[PDB]
């Protein structure tokens, strides 16, 4: 989550309807669109985000927010225009003797601001006697580990979180949804469009 | 990169465009219909720059201004490619069009160029040190006694790129051939210059004979004529000479 | 990209305790988890413990518990693990790996040439 | 503890052959699995992880399939450098055991 | 593997005057790793003395520490009948923590 | 306002398990440490060990490290602490000591102290 | 959240038209059959005014 | 038109979980909110959660996070509520209300009888 992975889309075309398979019940939050409507209107490029998150922390994942996730590891701007898909992946990010291979950072000077990274690793001088490097007091490292077990609740089983973020250029638009298509009448005074011809 | 100082200087000549230099200006098929249409396109009988590179090496630096029509008359494809941009530099973005013996490749990169940018079995491609900011990717299949005439269109409107193309085997010829329209392209930069690129057979290296043309794009009005199965058989400067003001 | 150093061949008697030196070179060593595996001449490998020093969990093998620790110095970049109350059946060829936070920290991406320890009188 | 075992423990193939080694476990350890050669006395070198994720470096003709306590190996075209001797690790829970060692040889 | 050796185990003086207080370490401790406790007979200990130069809020201006390489030092520059308690020093590096035997003032 | 409040003495029997906990209240809790140490009546103090509130980690003493473990509750901000294998030597005073902070900067070393208990293991 | 308001709807509003149906909306191919699960929303949300 | 039917008084030992079910009929279940109260048996009126069953949002007070569900089912119109790790003073009386839509949501319109649950030994 604090070294999450961008993804940029371009030229290509999107089938949104696939993204709904994943699981029987799952969350898709979106922001300034419906997602029933995601196929006719379009855009130049797009951002794809994707990590794992505590059960109970993916309501930090939304514009506005703030807590621990929000504020520095992944913080979503109040502007933002886009969807959120989580599912639970229990099933596949759990170990009996426990997961650690996923990191999160607990210690910062400040907040993060909207899609910032930070992969620094320098120990955190909570006081003011500087320990130069060492966990004494005050002085605790910033990244701690999600100790992900298959025997926990579903409130710290491990949610795969994938974020889709939209905007709007001067550039035309590459990357969107599939158009639609009706057989062929002859012989028959009808309405027909092609691709714009009225 | 490596600096060439065996440059033969001499001034760039000059012939006639005669009657050259007329594409289709948009997608609609017309028969046997005489068209008047207002769009950039290259004068008649006007000066068109003469270049050769044979020891002769010529690649300055031309401008684009609105547009230009890039003829090169040529055997064994000696040239290859070609560079735009505006400074031609990593501070600003760049084009790039090549065709090596594989495929087409066109990038839209911070290329840092260099200052004599070629191609030299043909595996040394010194064109470019790093590319920082890639933006725009695309692959498409190659476009390719002197034999072989080639003609290119070059049009950067409202940010789209546009490439019209005509081969033809065969000074520039006496005759008339229409341009059809080769790949349309959505870059979105602005561009004020452009580079050539030739392919140099190393022996150190040797240049082939080889010699290409320049003209440049305005605004003016022709009169095409249309055929019955849709090819632009003739066309009429409306304001070149009072006879065709009258036609 | 990073090479391991291991330990040379180590002769004693079986009422002692050896330590086994192992160092990595190459990239953040932060990012590293240290595993040692056992490999007997008569039989294939076998798993005595792991640990990660970034975050200080070590986790030994059940049948290693109070004679086998590992430890680790940043300063020297460097991991080691010593065994006490060596027996005669003891005796094999000590492989240490390491394990990447950017993949898994438990499978092995890197092997050591081996130290070869025997016991005996 | 979790037991496995790998099976054949011995087999005979030629160059440019297709073979596979099956590797099944006691109860599920999910599809969390390492699989290892060794070449005679040499250190041993990690091929699959996950039981699908393939290593860098090795090259794209192993394949690795399966999801839970069944996992197998399968080699299309066999070469003279791939005999050795084939490990698995389950690494699901403490305690982890790998397997006796399949050693691949040449028909004499 | 911290030992701070403490001497005397019992100060006889009366108030007005000033007295001193001594806990000497065995190895090397840094000065912003070490810290002062009294407490009063029955009562739990407060701070005193951190980074052996510094005082705490609302410590008296009477104590002042010395802070030297490894022997720490304070000086009790002026006394009064509050500060006759048992006084405990205690390091705070690394290595497991360690208390002093206990300086007790009459 | 800063305090440290702890529960009230206990009384136990040999080989039992003994619990006690004290509330944290009136500074930044989540950024704290809490240590904990045992004294007899009229001996020294003894360090027994400390937890991260905000990471868990704990470092015990060398004596006691097979007999204590240290658990902290972030919804209640209440350290725990529990000793297991009572003896007839373990009858002393417990106390939590723990740092000030502001949110923003952490006080250096422990300053403020609990009350205490007394704890008496006999049969 | 006591302010409502309609996100999905079958087909567009007349000039002063009130639609107060609670049904689910059927986005997919499969019938909901009264769920709002897979490909099948619930029409009305919430203005979450603070 | 609108009544509410709670369940029967419940004697249960400290270390156990009280269980207590809240019909409703009358109207349309979709824009129905509930609130549940406890009553002390010699004090005044206790708010512990608010649910809304068409939104699908939950919430509950400070002093009974963890421990206090409460959930709504459609095909029988009735709201559960599952109190765990009782003691002996959480022995008082508990109110099921609800609210609609038109109406604050957060207010109370409509009350139950109440079940009287208590703890002892
Ligand atoms: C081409 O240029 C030369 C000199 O620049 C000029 O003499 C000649 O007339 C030009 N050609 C035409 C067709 O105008
Ligand atoms: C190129 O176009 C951009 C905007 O499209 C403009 O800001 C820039 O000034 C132009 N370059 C020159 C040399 O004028
Ligand atoms: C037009 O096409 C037809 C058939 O393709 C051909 O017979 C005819 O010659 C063409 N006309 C011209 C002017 O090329």
């Amino acid at each position: 989550v604090y070294a999450w992975n961008r993804k940029r889309i371009s030229n290509c075309v999107a089938d949104y309807s696939v993204l709904y398979n994943l699981a029987p019940f799952f969350t898709f939050k979106c922001y300034g669109v419906s997602p029933t409507k995601l196929n006719d209107l379009c855009f130049t490029n797009v951002y794809a985000d994707s990590f794992v998150i505590r059960g109970d922390e993916v309501r930090q994942i939304a514009p506005g927010q703030t807590g621990n996730i929000a504020d520095y590891n992944y913080k979503l701007p109040d502007d933002f225009t886009g969807c959120v898909i989580a599912w639970n992946s229990n099933k596949l990010d759990s170990k009996v003797s426990g997961n650690y291979n996923y990191l999160y950072r607990l210690f910062r000077k400040s907040n993060l601001k909207p899609f910032e990274r930070d992969i620094s690793t320098e120990i955190y001088q909570a006081g003011n006697k500087p320990c130069n490097g060492v966990a004494g007091f005050n002085c605790y490292f910033p990244l701690r580990s999600y100790s992900f077990r298959p025997t926990y609740g579903v409130g710290h089983q491990p949610y795969r979180v994938v974020v889709l973020s939209f905007e709007l250029l001067h550039a035309p638009a590459t990357v969107c949804g599939p158009k639609k298509s009706t057989n062929l009448v002859k012989n028959k005074c009808v309405n027909f469009n092609f691709n714009g011809l009225k | 990169c490596v600096n060439l100082t065996t440059r033969t200087q001499l001034p760039p000549a000059y012939t006639n465009s005669f009657t050259r230099g007329v594409y289709y200006p948009d997608k609609v098929f017309r028969s046997s219909v005489l068209h008047s249409t207002q769009d950039l396109f290259l004068p008649f009988f006007s000066n068109v720059t003469w270049f050769h590179v044979i020891k002769r090496f010529d690649n300055p630096v031309l401008p684009f201004n609105d547009g230009v029509y890039f003829a090169s008359i040529e055997k064994s494809n000696i040239i290859r490619g070609w560079i735009f941009g505006t400074t031609l530099d990593s501070k600003t973005q760049s084009l790039l069009i090549v065709n090596n013996a594989t495929n087409v490749v066109i990038k839209v990169c911070e290329f840092q160029f260099c200052n004599d940018p070629f191609l030299d079995m043909e595996s040394e491609f010194r064109v470019y040190s790093s590319a920082n900011n890639c933006t725009f990717e695309y692959v498409s299949q190659p476009f390719l006694n002197f034999k072989n005439l080639r003609e290119f269109v070059f049009k950067n409107i409202d940010g789209y790129f546009k490439i019209y193309s005509k081969h033809t085997p065969i000074d520039l010829p006496q005759g008339f051939s229409a341009l059809e329209p080769l790949v349309d392209l959505p870059i979105g930069i602005n561009i004020t210059r452009f580079q050539t690129l030739l392919a140099l057979h190393r022996s150190g290296w040797t240049a082939g004979a080889a010699a290409y043309y320049v003209g440049y794009l305005q605004p003016r009005t022709f009169l095409l004529k249309y055929n019955e199965n849709g090819t632009i058989t003739d066309a009429v400067d409306c304001a070149l000479d009072p006879l065709s003001e009258t036609k | 990209q990073v090479q391991l150093v291991q330990s040379g061949a180590e002769v004693k008697k079986p009422g002692s305790s050896v330590k086994v030196s192992c160092k990595a070179s190459g990239g953040t060593f932060s990012s590293y988890s240290f595993i040692w595996v056992r490999q007997a001449p008569g039989q294939g490998l076998e798993w005595m413990g792991r640990i990660i020093p970034i975050l200080g969990i070590a986790n030994y093998a059940q049948k290693f518990q109070g004679r086998v620790t590992i430890t680790a110095d940043k300063s020297t970049t460097t991991a080691y693990m010593e065994l006490s109350s060596l027996r005669s059946e003891d005796t094999a060829v000590y492989y240490c790996a390491r394990g990447t936070e950017y993949g898994d920290y438990d499978v092995s991406h890197d092997w050591g040439q081996g130290t070869l320890v025997t016991v005996s009188s | 503890d979790i037991q496995m075992t790998q099976s054949p423990s011995t087999l005979s193939a030629s160059v440019g052959d297709r073979v596979t080694i099956t590797c099944r476990a006691s109860q599920s350890i999910s599809s969390w699995l390492a699989w290892y050669q060794q070449k005679p006395g040499k250190a041993p070198k990690l091929l699959i992880y996950k039981a699908s994720s393939l290593e860098s470096g090795v090259p794209s003709r192993f394949s690795g399939s399966g999801s839970g306590t069944e996992f197998t190996l399968t080699i299309s075209s066999l070469q003279p450098d791939d005999f050795a001797t084939y490990y698995c690790q389950q690494y699901n829970s403490y305690s982890h055991t790998f397997g006796q060692g399949t050693k691949l040889e040449i028909k004499r | 593997e911290i030992v701070l050796t403490q001497s005397p185990g019992t100060l006889s003086l009366s108030p007005g005057e000033r007295a001193t207080l001594s806990c000497r370490a065995s190895q090397s401790v840094r000065s912003s790793y070490l810290g002062w406790y009294q407490q009063k007979p029955g009562q739990a200990p407060r701070l005193l003395i951190y980074g052996a130069s510094s005082r705490a809020t609302g410590i008296p201006d009477r104590f002042s520490g010395s802070g030297s390489g490894t022997d720490f030092t304070l000086t009790i520059s002026r006394l009064e009948s509050e500060d006759f308690a048992v006084y405990y020093c205690q390091q705070y590096d690394n290595s497991p923590w360690t208390f002093g035997q206990g300086t007790k003032v009459e | 306002q800063m305090q440290l409040v702890q529960s009230g003495p206990e009384v136990k029997k040999p080989g039992t398990s003994v619990k006690v906990s004290c509330k944290a209240s009136g500074f930044t809790f989540s950024s704290s440490a809490v240590q904990w140490v045992r004294q007899a009546r009229g001996q020294h103090l003894e360090w027994i060990g400390w937890i991260v509130v905000g990471s868990g980690n704990t470092n015990y003493a060398q004596k006691f490290q097979e007999r204590v473990t240290l658990t902290r509750d972030m919804s209640t901000r209440t350290a725990y602490m529990e000793l297991s294998s009572l003896r007839s030597e373990d009858t002393a005073v417990y106390y939590c000591a723990a740092p000030n902070c502001n949110s923003t900067t952490c006080h250096d070393g422990f300053d403020i102290w609990g009350q205490g208990t007394v704890v008496t293991v006999s049969s």
